């Protein structure tokens, strides 16, 4: 996600798959070769990791001919790159920028959806060879993802704000300029970079046509609410907490409301 | 380059000298296998002479020392217990019973080794190992934990 | 804190002294006698060391997200601490006395004071208020 | 007033307590067991009568061959086996020795609980000597499986009785630097006595035995009463008191300890 | 110069806590017939330094459910005081020392009860008022044994005061039962045996612990070098020593109170006594 | 000393019943009033000031100036028998022949159930094994192996160090057994010509 | 033991050398070995005084 | 005499001179750690003589005035590694006081097949494995029958 003076885009995304692509068909007995990139990834992208992903997808493709390539959305999870960095810009900061209005579109997935997308890959023989794009079931905003978390987070102070997309690359310009001749500082946000600010400038779903997670026999799980949504949760003031307990426990028997002290 | 790369590497050694010579476990005396424990952390043996302390919550906790046998009724506890030690941590297995069952494999109501509940650095075998045998294998962890090099591998990411 | 009066600097004239006094160095024998002033900076440079304590291992440090590694592993308390804030009171209005060479008549007059205070608290001995079984 | 009770969970980390207070002051106990529960009844239907006999080892694994010896009595009895003179005055001795080595464990786990330490660490130490007793007659320092359905397992190696009393010599006065600690010390009475009181007709109600039964004024010993091996030729005293108090059960077990010596001297 | 001198201060202070937190494990363990840390460096020299640096290098565990604030402020506060109050033992001439030293002990309270609230623990809430109610009940008798210092100290041009240079060069014959009172006050204020059953850093995980444990100890040799100011006719190195190996000492061969039986002790045995020997004192000075 | 006083009671019924009655003076086991002065003194030395704390630091600093009884592992070590149960091996006679000649006795009575054993007959004729397997981690060390083989062949060898850092290196197979009688054979010949007089 | 005779010798040598130091220090700063002594108000105008003529002694040395 | 106790430490560190001893890695290490610093500069220069050595260089000591379990010590030659799986089973015994027997006084048996003791390689990739495992020269599929092949 960010480029080093060890280490650079075109080298993990591009030098290492094609590598990675021919030792494969070097071996013979490698029938099947899942490549992950990303559903914005693009050959005329802006953001030098869109480009570079798209590049090493055509590099895969040309060395192993049956390779599949796989592109989901943002991926939630627990330990995740997407909430979590969300979460840490609406707290632990003075402010949080948004690039202009915040009404580019994304298709966020969760994680076990995608672990099971692998596996049901390796049973279809039909999918060897194509692209595939996973998404939620639901069609989002950012404005709408910072609110959802807002009311998730029980914050009663919207600390974010809306900048045009010159004013947050000239803010991101001075800790870009001395990403190289440094090995890579712990605590860095991923989203503090220009490729972040082109990457909202457009949308990032699934398209039309293409193969998803109904051709997997997959109904993806939702975002929004939910098993993916407890995580952020227990990050909200005070606590997550049950409540007061007591117009529920009014016929519950005698041990269990001692028990809990109601 | 050479100088700060030479300077990486005394970091690492620096740490890793701090790291095995101050190791905190955490006691699960579930079993036979605390009795040898205890006898380790006794005046024949001196467990705190190399550095080890036995800290009650698993918060200042470095190690966990499964010792004893794992129930079904007990692993998520353990599990719980495992999730709140913060980092780095390793888990000394101690044991026939945490190894892999043990004597009670094929019960209803146990865990075969606590490998199927944590992941484990170190396994002391016996029933009971000796307090020697314990010795043994902490120094054996220590040597584990010489081999790391965190900082080297920091500065070439 | 300097002095700005030629009375303040015992009628001494000339730019040299208050320029002298601005940029003193810290003297208890000089014109800081008594001065409580290292204490403040005792403060500043301790918060300073305290906080580069906290600061630090957000940096050298590993970390892993987890949800189960963020969660938790009477009335003689009011008794203990209304007692207290009437005793340590007490203790300091005794204070002004034992800094004085007390005449006789101060004497009397402190231990009927002190008479008070033990008759209120041998009360609440008798009654089994210091007996703390709750 | 209507006072509800504040409830509290005393440790997974093998009992779990389940208390309520009134207060300062406790008005009920409930402890959860179960998480040592290995099914070892279970699977001792699927050994045979030697392959079973480890398991017993693995029970009170403080007092091992003590736990051996009872399985093994009822097997003899069932098939009808006399056991031999010479084991029989073995079986005794590492009994006695067995329960040396629990009394120690137990009085100084105790004392830590409280808040002493050095007692402890001065009884592992004599602890670490039996234990070598242990090994050097079974190999295992402390799942022996050294008595079996008719005896023992081996015979003693040529050298054990020689160091049995070179131990037994100074074990007295281990046990006396022990006592200058506990015994006359007015922080252990503040913490023991006349905690926990039990008497005798709650004692036999709730079926209690051992070193309990004998600090609330019960002459009731099992190696007097119905005597096992060679327990009827030993001559030793049964330690009495009469308040129910830990620190009469505290004394009890010291006593205890002597008269094991005593035994161990004869044997 | 006021700056150099604190941190000339500083430097000394922290190095003896490391040292004092190693010689407690060393005499600790050469009382129960073992040794003590002596791998970890020659003769266990550098055991303190690797574990300040293992938890330098350890995780901070933050957690989700308490106020971020007052959980950072807690061990800084307890910290911050102990630093304090030893600058106000070195580096001052103020007239009333030891009732500044006195008020800022009182103030030490604020870390226990900043982590009983900060932290949502069922039983560290339950911890944290037992104690507060064992250093509160303490400190009491401390003031009423400074009360009978005070009675005897006066300067060159006749002025009472608490100031330590004009404390005399004598021990304090006169005094031995209020000595007594002050060593066992002493051990009460910084809950060690045999007062140790309240813990209130369950949460608190690498340096803030380290922090915890800093105050404590830096708090230990401050009480230690007032008892031998009051009552050993001086500030030494041997005495600090002596004092400390003294506290070890009594750790080593004793067993803890129940939570009612010190506070019987306090409330009924030892705050009587203080008054008592004040007005038989103050009988005395007229 | 063992006896008691009004006061050092621990509880609270017995604390009210001692300060309102006089129960306590018909029971033998506490100590009672003072009766003179002198008494009185010796009672007051007793609680105040007070030296029974004193002999037990008086015994804990006789101890500081004590012997040690730690050993320096690894550099000292412990003691143990002939008798002693550590790792299992597999045996050769001197000729360099195994012993074990496949009876599958070691695997029944093992309680365990950490032996698995399969047998076929050798090309020279002879009865010998092709699988020989000891889990390490559900062995109990119990020794009923060895003295379930009529041969000698598997023992239980005098070494205790033998932790790893994976549990597969703890599944032995059949050649890692007698690599392990092949490093330690003569000090398992030693032992067992003592304990040859007792089996 | 002859363990724990390391660590309480480097504490009194630590406490010896910090106080040495200090000492030197602050000797430096007062230039009198009575600064930490009690004052009263007639000491403290005796050595307010004291400053002020030795600025006025200072000043009037520049003069001549 | 600081003389027989400079003559035991090069003796024991098996250096040629104190300046070739104090300018040492192994006092490097000895600085560092404390066990084989106790071993080396207090055990090894005392009161006791020299027993034997073995094949690995490593050398070891008796004091029978010493108390009991405390009498026999060993001198690792691998200052930096030192580990007890490098003692051979010959010293085992009278290390570990099982028997009163060392090369020094009996003659054993030594058998053609015997391999000599070596250092653990636990942790390190040439451990021994199962022979189904990953890491074997050829891996097993443990069938009991064989598959008909057209
Ligand atoms: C005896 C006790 C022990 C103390 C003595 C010990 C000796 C000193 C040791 C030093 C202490 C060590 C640790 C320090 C803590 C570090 C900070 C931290 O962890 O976060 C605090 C943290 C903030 O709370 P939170 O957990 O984030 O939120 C929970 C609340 O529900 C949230 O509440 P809220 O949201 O309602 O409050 C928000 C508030 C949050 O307040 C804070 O952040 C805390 C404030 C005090 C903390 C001070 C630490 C450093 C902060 C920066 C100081 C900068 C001041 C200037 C310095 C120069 C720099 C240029 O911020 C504001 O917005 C403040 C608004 C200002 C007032 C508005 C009303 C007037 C309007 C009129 C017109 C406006 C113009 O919690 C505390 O406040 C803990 C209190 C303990 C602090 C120590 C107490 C004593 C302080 C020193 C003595 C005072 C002398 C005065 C000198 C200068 C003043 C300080
Ligand atoms: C409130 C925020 C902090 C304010 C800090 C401040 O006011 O700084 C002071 C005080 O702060 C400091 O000087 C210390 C800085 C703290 C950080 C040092 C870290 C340790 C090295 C400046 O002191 P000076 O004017 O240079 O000293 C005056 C002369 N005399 C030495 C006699 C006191
Ligand atoms: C930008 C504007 C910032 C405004 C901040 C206003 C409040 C200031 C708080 C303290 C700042 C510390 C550094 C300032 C310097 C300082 O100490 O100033 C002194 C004023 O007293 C004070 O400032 C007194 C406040 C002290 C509060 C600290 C509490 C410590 C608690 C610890 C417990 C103490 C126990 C009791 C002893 C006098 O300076 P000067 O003119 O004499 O200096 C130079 C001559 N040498
Ligand atoms: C400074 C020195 C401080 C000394 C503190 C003394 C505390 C006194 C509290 C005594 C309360 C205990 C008590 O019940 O005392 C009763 C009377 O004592 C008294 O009346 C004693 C009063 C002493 C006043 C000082 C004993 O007699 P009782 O009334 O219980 O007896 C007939 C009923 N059984
Ligand atoms: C270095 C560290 C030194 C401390 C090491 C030992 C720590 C012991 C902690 C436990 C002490 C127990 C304690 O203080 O017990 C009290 C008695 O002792 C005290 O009260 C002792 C403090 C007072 C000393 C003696 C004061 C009077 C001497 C003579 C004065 C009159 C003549 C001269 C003017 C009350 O226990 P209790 O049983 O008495 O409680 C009566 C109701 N149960
Ligand atoms: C013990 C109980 C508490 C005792 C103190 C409680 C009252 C506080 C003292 C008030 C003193 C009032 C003046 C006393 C005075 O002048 O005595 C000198 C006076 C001098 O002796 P003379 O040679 O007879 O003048 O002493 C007495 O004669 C009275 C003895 C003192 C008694 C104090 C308490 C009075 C009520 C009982
Ligand atoms: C039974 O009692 C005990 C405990 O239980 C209450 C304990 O928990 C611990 C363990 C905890 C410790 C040692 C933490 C407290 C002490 C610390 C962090 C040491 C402070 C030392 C400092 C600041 C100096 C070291 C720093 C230096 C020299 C700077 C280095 C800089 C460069 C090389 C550039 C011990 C030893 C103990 O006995
Ligand atoms: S492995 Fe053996 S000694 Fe250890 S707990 Fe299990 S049964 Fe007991
Ligand atoms: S020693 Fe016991 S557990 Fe090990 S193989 Fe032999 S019979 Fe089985
Ligand atoms: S090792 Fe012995 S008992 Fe086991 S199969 Fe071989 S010959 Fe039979």
């Amino acid at each position: 996600r960010l480029q080093t003076k060890n280490w650079s885009f075109e080298d993990v995304h591009v030098d290492f798959p094609k590598r990675l692509a021919k030792l494969a068909a070097e071996t013979g007995q490698v029938q099947r070769l899942i490549h992950f990139s990303d559903m914005g990834a693009d050959e005329n992208h802006k953001s030098l990791r869109m480009r570079t992903k798209a590049v090493g997808d055509k590099e895969v493709l040309d060395a192993f001919p049956d390779a599949t390539i796989v592109r989901p959305g943002d991926i939630v999870g627990i330990e995740d790159h997407f909430y979590n960095y969300l979460i840490y810009q609406l707290t632990l900061t003075v402010f949080a920028p948004v690039v202009e209005s915040g009404s580019n579109k994304i298709q966020p997935t969760y994680v076990l959806d995608v672990a099971d997308a692998v596996a049901a890959l390796l049973r279809k023989p039909d999918t060897a060879g194509k692209t595939l794009y996973l998404g939620g079931p639901e069609v989002l905003t950012m404005r709408e993802v910072y609110d959802l978390l807002l009311k998730t987070l029980r914050i009663y102070r919207d600390d974010t704000v809306h900048l045009p997309a010159w004013a947050v690359k000239a803010m991101y310009k001075p800790f870009d300029s001395v990403r190289r001749m440094l090995p890579g500082l712990p605590m860095t946000s991923p989203l503090a970079t220009e490729d972040y600010v082109e990457e909202m400038l457009r949308d990032k779903v699934v398209p039309a046509g293409a193969l998803g997670y109904a051709d997997l026999g997959i109904v993806p799980q939702k975002v929004t609410d939910g098993l993916a949504i407890e995580p952020v949760r227990h990050a909200r003031v005070g606590g997550y907490r049950w409540g007061d307990m007591s117009a529920v426990a009014k016929d519950i028997p005698e041990s269990v409301r001692k028990y809990y002290n109601i | 380059a050479k100088g700060l790369e030479f300077v990486v590497s005394k970091v690492d050694n620096v740490v890793n000298w701090a790291r095995a010579g101050s190791i905190w476990p955490m006691t699960f005396g579930l079993a036979c296998c605390a009795v040898e424990m205890m006898h380790a952390g006794a005046s024949r043996y001196d467990l705190d002479r190399y550095g080890i302390i036995f800290r009650p919550s698993p918060r200042q906790s470095d190690a966990m020392i499964v010792a004893g046998t794992l129930t079904n009724k007990m692993a998520p506890a353990l599990r719980k217990v495992y999730d709140q030690m913060p980092e780095p941590k390793w888990v000394v297995s101690m044991g026939s019973c945490a190894n892999g069952g043990g004597y009670y494999h094929y019960s209803y109501a146990v865990v075969r080794g606590c490998d199927r509940v944590v992941p484990v650095d170190v396994y002391v075998p016996g029933c009971p190992p000796t307090a020697e045998g314990l010795l043994y294998g902490l120094l054996q962890l220590q040597k584990k934990i010489y081999r790391s090099k965190t900082t080297q591998i920091w500065y070439k990411k | 804190y300097n002095a700005w009066s030629p009375a303040q600097r015992y009628f001494v004239e000339g730019d040299h002294v208050v320029t002298a006094e601005a940029s003193r160095t810290f003297q208890f024998t000089g014109l800081d006698s008594g001065s409580f002033y290292p204490y403040v900076i005792a403060t500043v440079i301790a918060t300073a060391i305290s906080t580069v304590f906290i600061v630090a291992p957000l940096v050298i440090a590993p970390s892993r997200v987890d949800l189960d590694k963020s969660s938790a592993y009477s009335v003689s308390f009011y008794l203990v601490s209304i007692m207290y804030l009437l005793f340590d009171i007490e203790i300091a209005y005794l204070f002004p006395y034992a800094m004085t060479h007390a005449s006789l008549p101060m004497y009397w007059t402190m231990n009927l004071f002190l008479a008070i205070l033990v008759a209120g608290f041998a009360y609440e001995w008798g009654m089994g208020a210091l007996e703390w079984r709750e | 007033a209507k006072v509800n009770n504040f409830t509290l969970n005393f440790g997974p980390q093998v009992l779990r307590l389940v208390l309520e207070m009134q207060g300062e002051i406790i008005m009920r106990a409930d402890p959860h067991i179960g998480l040592l529960h290995r099914g070892t009844e279970k699977l001792l239907e699927y050994k045979t009568y030697l392959q079973g006999l480890p398991y017993f080892d693995r029970l009170d694994y403080v007092s091992m061959m003590c736990m051996e010896h009872s399985y093994v009595l009822a097997i003899e009895q069932l098939l009808n086996v006399s056991v031999p003179l010479r084991g029989q005055y073995i079986r005794v001795l590492f009994s006695e020795i067995t329960r040396v080595l629990n009394h120690l464990l137990a009085i100084t786990c105790h004392s830590m609980d409280v808040g002493a330490l050095t007692p402890f660490l001065w009884a592992f130490e004599e602890r670490e000597k039996l234990f070598e007793f242990y090994e050097r007659v079974s190999g295992a320092r402390m799942h022996a499986a050294y008595f079996r359905v008719g005896g023992v397992s081996q015979d003693l190696p040529i050298g054990l009785l020689r160091d049995v009393y070179d131990w037994a010599r100074q074990f007295a006065s281990r046990l006396d630097e022990m006592e200058e600690l506990l015994t006359g010390n007015r922080i252990w009475k503040e913490r023991t006595v006349d905690v926990g009181t039990i008497t005798a007709q709650m004692a036999w109600d709730w079926g209690c035995s051992g070193p309990i039964l004998r600090a609330s004024g019960i002459d009731w010993d099992l190696r007097k009463t119905q005597p096992y091996d060679a327990y009827g030729k030993m001559q030793f005293n049964v330690p009495i008191a009469g308040h129910g108090d830990c620190y009469d059960r505290y004394l009890v077990r010291l006593q205890e300890m002597r008269e094991s010596l005593r035994i161990i001297y004869q044997c | 110069m006021i700056v150099a001198s604190i941190l000339i201060l500083i430097v000394p202070v922290l190095l003896s806590v490391a040292m004092f937190t190693l010689a407690e494990r060393t005499v600790m363990a050469s009382m129960q017939r073992r040794f003590g840390p002596q791998v970890s460096g020659i003769s266990g020299l550098l055991q303190p330094f690797w574990d300040g640096l293992k938890l330098g290098v350890k995780e901070p565990v933050l957690p989700d459910s308490s106020s971020a604030g007052a959980f950072a402020a807690s061990p800084m506060i307890s910290f911050v005081l102990s630093q304090v109050a030893w600058v106000g033992i070195c580096i001052s001439d103020a007239s009333f020392q030891g009732l500044v030293i006195m008020a800022i002990s009182s103030l030490a309270v604020y870390g226990v009860m900043l982590a009983g609230w900060a932290s949502n623990s069922k039983y560290a809430f339950l911890g944290c008022l037992r104690s507060v109610a064992l250093m509160v009940s303490y400190e009491l008798s401390l003031g009423a044994a400074l009360l009978s210092i005070g009675l005897f100290v006066t300067d060159g041009t006749g002025m009472k005061c608490l100031n330590f240079a004009e404390m005399p060069t004598t021990p304090q014959y006169a005094m031995l039962p209020l000595c007594l009172i002050f060593l066992v006050c002493i051990l009460a204020e910084t809950k060690r045996d045999p007062f140790d059953l309240p813990g209130y850093n369950v949460e608190y995980s690498s340096l803030g612990f380290a922090l915890f444990f800093i105050a404590e100890y830096a708090n230990m040799a401050v009480m230690s070098a007032i008892a031998s100011i009051y009552f050993l006719g001086g500030f030494s190195a041997l005495k600090i020593t002596a004092l400390f190996f003294a506290f070890v000492w009594t750790r080593g061969t004793l067993p803890r109170y129940r939570y009612d039986q010190f506070m019987r002790l306090g409330w009924k045995a030892f705050l009587p006594l203080t008054l008592a020997f004040f007005a038989l004192h103050a009988s005395v000075a007229i | 000393g063992t006896e008691r006083r009004p006061g050092e009671s621990g509880a609270w019924k017995q604390i009210e019943r001692q300060r309102y009655a006089s129960d306590w003076e018909n029971d033998p086991t506490f100590k009672r009033t003072p009766k003179n002065l002198a008494e009185v003194l010796d009672d007051s030395a007793s609680m105040l000031l007070l030296t029974d704390v004193w002999r037990g630091m008086a015994y804990t600093l006789g101890a500081f100036f004590d012997k040690k009884v730690t050993i320096m592992y690894p550099f000292e070590k412990g003691q143990l028998s002939p008798r002693f149960r550590g790792e299992h091996a597999l045996r050769r006679y001197p000729t360099g022949e195994e012993r074990c000649i496949a009876c599958k006795l070691c695997e029944a009575i093992c309680p365990a159930q950490a032996i698995t054993i399969e047998a076929e007959e050798r090309e020279d004729g002879s009865r010998r094994t092709t699988r020989y397997d000891i889990d390490m981690t559900k062995c109990i060390y119990c020794g009923f192996c060895q003295e379930a083989c009529p041969v000698d062949a598997i023992v239980e060898g005098p070494n205790f160090e033998f932790s790893t850092e994976t549990r597969e290196e703890l599944l032995y197979d059949k050649q890692k057994l007698l690599e392990n009688g092949d490093k330690w054979e003569t000090e398992i010949a030693t032992n067992l010509r003592t304990e040859s007089l007792y089996r | 033991g002859w363990n724990a005779l390391p660590s309480l010798v480097i504490i009194t040598g630590i406490w010896t050398a910090g106080l040495f130091a200090l000492d030197k220090v602050q000797m430096f700063r007062e230039n009198k070995p009575a600064w930490a002594n009690n004052k009263d108000g007639w000491q403290k105008a005796l050595y307010r005084r004291d400053w002020y003529l030795q600025r006025e002694e200072e000043t009037l040395a520049m003069a001549k | 005499s600081l003389s027989g106790y400079f003559s035991r430490l090069l003796e024991a560190s098996g250096k040629k001179s104190v300046g070739s001893f104090f300018a040492s890695w192994e006092f490097g290490k000895m600085l560092v750690d404390g066990n084989l610093a106790h071993n080396v500069l207090v055990r090894a220069t005392g009161a006791g003589r020299l027993v034997g050595t073995d094949y690995n260089g490593n050398r070891y000591y008796e004091n029978e005035e010493a108390a009991y379990g405390r009498r026999r010590w060993i001198v690792y030659k691998d200052k930096f590694d030192y580990n007890p799986t490098t003692i051979p089973p010959e010293w085992h015994g009278w290390l570990n006081y099982i028997n009163d027997y060392n090369p020094t006084n009996t003659q054993f048996k030594q058998p053609t097949y015997q391999i000599e003791a070596s250092m653990t390689k636990t942790g390190t990739q040439t451990c021994y494995n199962p022979k189904g495992s990953w890491f074997s020269a050829k891996p097993r599929n443990w069938r009991k029958y064989e598959s008909w092949t057209p």
